[PDB]
């Protein structure tokens, strides 16, 4: 069963379609005195630029 | 409608949990029942998911868990213009010199 | 590491389990839990920060194999604390009581070489009374080891080896 188990996973996964973020690309979960709190964003590298909506940027620190 | 819900109460500062969908921004007032009076709640931090931390603009006291609040969506909104004139106001723009409404034409 | 804040879980679990004499079901549907925890996407859902009530229920969905009320129930309680990445260690700590429960024991046995099969059973019954528990053996060979054997027992050993014999020598003078 170890092996189908996983498999039964993937798929029934696939099923309701939860899926992860592009690796370029993320989202806003917190936001307070001017410090932004992104979740995703593998790809994003210390000191980057993140633009948000409405031609703004946000330098990536933590 | 009212579409939130008070999660907890900490001395003035009261947490609110809104659907993920309709959130309040910061800065947003709130305005909930603390029994038969009004009272209206500064948005200070979006936290975590759906939860909202917020600054009481009056006293606490009284405050249950689970009690509605609705999101004005927007800031605190003051009367402005000639009608404010000789009149005393609250940070909330209401009168305290017992005169009656201010009159305002644009907020 | 939650090897403290799965504590109450899995002992609510495994006395829950035990009122309804249905241990095999909660060990299997937990085996189940803590692997739909591993899958490449679901360990990200888990860390992005969802309403609990919403990650618990895109939970329960991807699980048709976790009984209506009581394991739904569970991930639910979990979810609303936010430690459904405990799963992995509600479960060990949960095959851990029962193991007590049912009065058994595993013990690792470390060799040169393997044994005959007689010694095999002469270690499983002097264990046996070394323990009250009836012992499975799981012998293994390693050969940095060089004579004798390792008995181990959860954090119990016996160093019958003789590089230990060596080792304890060496350090005498």
């Amino acid at each position: 069963n170890s092996t189908e188990i996983s498999e039964l996973i993937k798929q029934r996964i696939a099923q309701f379609n939860v899926v992860s973020e592009a690796h370029n690309e993320g989202t806003i979960v917190s936001v307070s005195d001017g410090v932004i709190r992104i979740h995703g964003l593998a790809d994003c590298m210390q000191g980057e630029m993140i633009s948000l909506p409405g031609n703004r940027y946000a330098i990536a620190l933590n | 409608m009212a579409t939130g819900k008070i999660v907890q109460v900490i001395g003035a500062v009261v947490d609110v949990e809104f659907p993920q969908d309709a959130v309040p921004r910061v800065y947003d007032a709130l305005e909930v029942q603390n029994g038969n009076e009004r009272l209206v709640l500064e948005v200070q931090q979006q936290l975590g998911g759906g939860i909202v931390r917020t600054i009481a603009m009056g006293s606490s006291d009284g405050l249950r868990r689970g009690l509605d609040v609705k999101d004005l969506e927007h800031p605190i909104e003051v009367p402005v213009g000639k009608a404010t004139l000789g009149r005393i106001m609250n940070v909330l723009g209401e009168p305290v010199d017992m005169k009656g409404e201010i009159g305002e034409e644009e907020r | 590491e939650f090897i403290t804040v799965a504590r109450p879980y899995a002992k609510a679990a495994f006395d829950f389990a035990v009122e309804h004499q249905s241990v095999e079901r909660w060990q299997d549907m937990l085996a189940f839990a803590a692997e739909v925890t591993k899958n490449e996407q679901m360990a990200e859902l888990l860390s992005g920060a969802l309403a609990p009530e919403t990650l618990a229920e895109s939970f329960i969905a991807v699980a048709g194999e976790q009984l209506d009320e009581n394991g739904q129930n569970l991930i639910r309680v979990m979810a609303e604390n936010g430690r459904l990445n405990a799963l992995p260690d509600v479960l060990e700590q949960f095959i851990h009581l029962r193991a007590v429960s049912e009065a058994t024991a595993e013990v690792d046995v470390i060799s040169a070489a393997a044994l005959s099969e007689q010694q095999l059973a002469k270690i499983s019954a002097a264990m046996e009374k070394r323990l009250s528990r009836k012992v499975k053996l799981n012998a293994k060979i390693d050969k940095s080891v060089m004579a004798g054997v390792i008995i181990r027992a959860g954090d119990m050993v016996i160093d019958g080896s003789v590089r230990g014999r060596l080792e304890r020598l060496a350090d005498v003078l």
